[PDB]
């Protein structure tokens, strides 16, 4: 996700992958299936 | 001589990229439906995709694997294919959001699936009766163009949904009635005819084909009338100014991953070849680049901010 | 000796699974007592109340309308007068509610209007149901 | 048949995120101490019990500018405004007493049990 | 070094492609006088010698027979100019053929062939009559520019057959005398002035010139006016978009066949590299591609069908 | 016994060489008796009646005009007024006849008409000429 | 001087052949049995002694639709109508009587001379 | 008139050049130098 | 592996390249304030500077030395840089030269470097108060964004100078005495808090940034108003036509060199190739026939002469 | 015998180095004579008399004005009302003079108008003033 | 400060060059034997002292066409307009006294003494 | 300024760089550092 291997030495420019990781999120992540905010009565 | 079972993923899949290229040059019309925040997703996602197609080419064409290599070529394809939609659509929507540009709607009708679907019978006319193409033959003749039929049917019926005109709609239905109930006089004509068909009942069969060729000759001809024609938006000069960063960047991710499938080719026949590798990892740089400067571009032209 | 009471150090982030489902229940809560809804959408002389920032969230083509500055404070939207007004009301249902009810005969205003509304999602899925029957 | 569209409902969310990143329709400022915060209503009332008794509040319903009580942390208030619009709540060493006391004042009893099981550990 | 001599055929073919490009990117007013129908004659019948061409390129550099090399690689880009002059022709009579263009006059003269041979005259001035150019040579400082006085009378003889206004006719005709009887009263210095010209008649030589030079100057400042001044056609929206596909698939096809001369190039100095062969292979897909595409465009588009 | 008798089997194509000459030749006589003459053309008060498809299978420029919807049903057609009466007569008498009359002296209207009526062909003819005399 | 085109005889032929692929002028419409058969009417009284009897007829000079007779072959008129415009008579061993009657019903004595030569071999 | 065959088993796209002739025409040709057709009368 | 630290300099000209190609696909505004014989002076000057890159380049690639390749891909870049912008700059003036285009005037603020400055001040207030970058480190945090501030306040000076309305050029005075005076009251905070900071005076130091932070919040605010909003030209159809015989040379000049530079880079990891030679001699013809008809059209389409 | 008296032979160019620099300056002297002054430049009711041909020499604003036809043969340019007359003074006194007179308070409106008159050398200069204190 | 522009200098004349190249602003016509030559007043009253009596004369002002003596020699004078504009004398074997004459018969006494200097030699 | 020499015998074509050279002079050049024209009084 910033650079793969080739072969003698050049790379694979994947710059643009993690630009859209930073972009879906942005260290621990903790998951919580519970409900989050109050049910509004209908 | 070898690869020459592999080249053909190359081969096509450039072809795929000169297709979508043709989005690009003038966008005055919706590529599709989508949403101008479904278009960041599609972007994203593609390039999800893309990342994983690229380390595909370089990793089998490094050390052979040519069937793998031939799936992260078409792979890395349709990815590029999914950029430049979302691309053009979302170029599209920047040009018309400008408060002195106009609007462009899309035809009621393709008449490109109907003119395929005509040649599937047209084709198949003299294809039953002529020194060439003889009886027996009734599993593939009539399979490959009741599938046309069918989805004749259903263009036509989508195509009735959206028109505001009743005239046009309650033709539209109509028109799909008759290449249905003309294909429904045509089962007759298959539940019979299987084994004893010595001129025994072939005089029928082809009697509810004339039906079934002469109602689609006349949607077809109804396909190409007012108000079905498309009519292409007028984009202001500031419209164009805002969409074409991203057009250009589009423009330039295709060029450069043209090129570095090209080099892919090269490097999948031979991968001993530093100055090859040397070309792709270049290609693979101006790749990114243009992708980066589509994705940050279509972010800061949001028809809503500023 | 004494000693130090911290909650650890570094950081932590807590990712609640289904608040999405939950804020999309509870404005679709807001809507069926039209509570702040800002927009009423007519389609062929029935009206339709709905909140324009759930409705530019699902729909391409009210993105479209509210982001325009000349129709972004707008009270009443008229769609197009060739829209099903039940094919609408499918789809707005979707919108609060992620449940899209697909019969043999309404799918055909469903599509129609979904490609209207710029639903790109729900079109292909509407081809799918079309494609497999 | 009745399709279950999964994804929908976090891709709701997310643009209304959008649309809070670019100022789109937002339609209040939530003024904490000096800093100001735009956000839209809708949202703020779906996931805050406090923001709900605003604006359902007759008089009320039509605020442009929302002052907040100048105890309430701004930086406090910020992570949970983030958190209605990403599903995400950012806890670290020292902000998350100001998260726990911000929530309860815009009575948000669950992510309060969240932060109470949090500083057990 | 080896090869030097067949080059040179590549790189001129290259240039003359990068030259009718020049056509395909604004059409505003016909390349030629080509009839629609002889627009199709035309690509069809240079896509049969195109086809020959490229047998040709891959048969010579495969083993060596350079100099049919350069004559295969010189065929393919005659036959490509006349696929793109045909192209450009086609897409801009679609292009006015709809309602709501317009139409596009061209210039009554060519301020181009009246420039380089007011050059034959004025650098021939003092070419001779100064330590540079001296005497004897009167074989070739009087035919290379006589060749252009004559083709002066012939381009300024046409031009007056298709203006309407009689006073530039008059003017045409006027002209075109002046440049003949200028060099006509040069026939006697050509006459004479053979061996006995040390200063003999010389300085009545150069008194036949004046007139010859001052008249081509009058000539070239009247080639510059109001009418003769081309007209660019308003192609309409629906007008532009109707003849894209003829231009996408031009400038395809263009672009395409310029990589298969290029990588041609680099087999024609060796053979023996496989992925090379590859490369062409896939530049020769996309190449006959653009061709078939090119070809359906022109056909479906005619300006008297739907 | 018996015996059948067909003409073989398989198709035959047979090829009518001089069928192209009879038919330019027989649309030749029809325009020398006025017969189903669709369009009349006048080139500076000279009037000359033809067949509107032989036009437009000849000329590029005639295509351009008929094949314009306003202007197909057209009776009458005045060219340009800069166009030479007799050079228009040469061309069109060739579009009939397969002969171009050119000599030194009507070869100026006839290569400048040619390129009006968009006549590729025998511009290229006129210019080979003029490079030759 | 006096040049001749020799192609340019196939070049018009060509021309009006592409004008009748492409529904172009054409003048007529040619009815056998239920087929429709669009063609010019100067080509087809040119090559056609029949229809060249009836256009000239000044009561049928200016009729849109033309219904032969129902015995006429369909397909042999077909192979026919393409013959005009294409210099081409396609044969089979099977149509050849449909195109030899309908030719000299169309008054083409030259093309049932030709298949008269044909029957032979 | 399809492809041609280039060192090392590649081939050279003449499709086009098949398409063109599909055009041109479109099996024993028959030639005819006799009158075709009835010639009128001045 | 080796020359990995020698394509770095290839890779970065080529987007260089990139980049200023996106100035010729649609000239609407000026590129900068050149005269127009100023863009024959530069065209002409940055040919000399081209003609000695292309020489390293291929001296250097023949025999190692890379770091003067590095040099010569550089130099042949910024070259290729100065071609674009003054044949850019010069084709806009040609096409506004005609009397039926308009003009566009060019907008009095760029919020891209006030974007970049905010950035600068955004990213570096949580960069001074969380567990990630802690105190010391104020050599660097300071000073990287105080050349921001001077640099707004030099920005938006200026920026007051060319507007005509004083409301605006007293808020643009105003606003950037906010940003100094601001960072006036941070002086006081840089004077101290020097090893006495263990939350001594951090209170205040941040107490000077959230005017600095408000302000600058303030400034790019206005930056996005009317009148300040850049106006694109509307170019007559003579005018387009008048100005693409340079930009055509300037697309072409820019997409042949981009290829010898590519060439060049596999020359520079392996020079033993003469088809690559060839491919690099090929590029270079119709690169120096590319800037010959760049020159020769800026020359003849002065906005003076005919 | 005899001799000849020739000046050698071939060809000779003589290279005047200050021949620009005395152009100029008699150009600055006929300007401050008002000698075949042709035009006068308004800038806030600031009157500017110079010589046409030497502002299109170095202004690439004025070439665009006086290659305007309708604008070549004008007596009076005035220029936009933001531009600062002494800002113009003391560019034209540049054009003149080769001498740009630069403090750390009127480079603002000289920069400003440097480029508003199209010097892009002297607003070069300016920015590495400013880029310098 | 005070900026001094070296290379401004010869950029004017240049400029100026370029607009006599293209007759831009061309507002005379000196006419010698038979032979036209346009150039600007400014550039012709500054190089020669001649062509300055003629337009600082109120009645010779306004001049379009100027007639010189018809002695003088046109190639003579094309040298040294394009001395004016070029700062470059050619001299040939020939020419030199043609540029030596015509320089004193319009007054450029330093072009006169540098023809002295060179005939020396 | 005109070709330079690459390995194999091929051509670096400059002919745009003596293109530039006709254009800014266009055979023994002589300087002279005096006054070329007449001085104008104030």
């Amino acid at each position: 996700p910033y650079f793969v291997e080739t072969p003698y030495g050049f790379q694979l420019d994947l710059d643009f992958v993690k630009y859209v990781d930073d972009i879906q999120k942005g260290i621990t992540t903790i998951k919580e299936m519970g409900r989050s905010i109050h049910e509004i009565p209908r | 001589p070898f690869t020459k079972h592999g080249q053909k993923e190359c081969d096509n899949a450039l072809r795929q990229l000169e297709t979508v290229r043709e989005l690009l040059e003038n966008p005055v019309q919706p590529i599709n439906d989508m949403s101008y925040f479904g278009c960041l997703d599609s972007v994203m996602e593609n390039s999800k995709v893309l990342g994983e197609a690229m380390t595909g080419i370089s990793q089998n064409a490094k050390n052979g694997n040519l069937p793998e290599f031939g799936d992260a070529i078409a792979t890395a394809s349709k990815a590029l294919c999914g950029f430049t939609e979302a691309a053009a659509q979302a170029a599209y929507l920047v040009g018309v959001s400008d408060p002195n540009s106009q609007a462009g709607q899309q035809g009621l009708v393709e008449p490109t699936q109907f003119a395929r679907a005509n040649q599937a019978i047209q084709m198949a006319c003299q294809s039953l009766g002529e020194p060439g193409c003889t009886q027996a033959q009734v599993l593939s003749a009539a399979t490959i163009v009741a599938k046309h039929t069918s989805a004749l049917c259903n263009s036509c019926r989508l195509a009735s949904a959206r028109t505001a005109n009743p005239t046009a709609k309650r033709q539209f239905v109509q028109s799909a009635k008759e290449v249905a109930n003309s294909t429904a006089n045509l089962v007759k004509t298959i539940k019979a005819l299987d084994g004893d068909f010595t001129e025994e009942n072939r005089a029928q069969c082809r009697a509810a084909t004339a039906p079934l060729l002469e109602a689609v000759d006349n949607l077809s001809a109804f396909a190409s009338n007012p108000e079905f024609s498309s009519v292409p938006a007028q984009i202001s000069p500031e419209g164009r100014a805002a969409m074409e960063p991203i057009v250009i960047s589009a423009k330039t991710m295709l060029e450069s991953a043209g090129g570095l499938i090209q080099t892919a080719r090269a490097l999948a026949v031979n991968p001993r070849d530093p100055p090859r590798w040397s070309v792709l990892a270049g290609h693979s740089r101006t790749v990114s680049d243009s992708i980066k400067k589509l994705i940050t571009s279509m972010r800061d032209k949001a028809p809503g901010q500023l | 000796s004494d000693l130090y009471l911290r909650p650890g150090g570094g950081d932590s982030q807590i990712q609640f699974t289904r608040h999405a489902s939950d804020v999309l229940l509870n404005l679709n809560r807001l809507r069926s007592r039209d509570i702040l809804t800002d927009v009423v959408i007519v389609v062929s002389r029935e009206q339709f109340r709905a909140h324009k920032t759930v409705l530019m969230a699902c729909s391409g083509l009210f993105y479209s309308i509210f982001t325009d500055q000349l129709k972004r404070n707008l009270s009443v939207i008229n769609l197009d007068p060739e829209i099903n007004p039940e094919g609408f009301n499918i789809l707005l249902d979707f919108m609060y509610t992620s449940r899209l009810n697909l019969r043999e005969g309404n799918i055909m205003a469903v599509m129609a209007t979904a490609m209207y509304l710029q639903m790109e999602h729900v079109v292909d899925t509407c081809r799918k149901f079309i494609k497999a029957s």
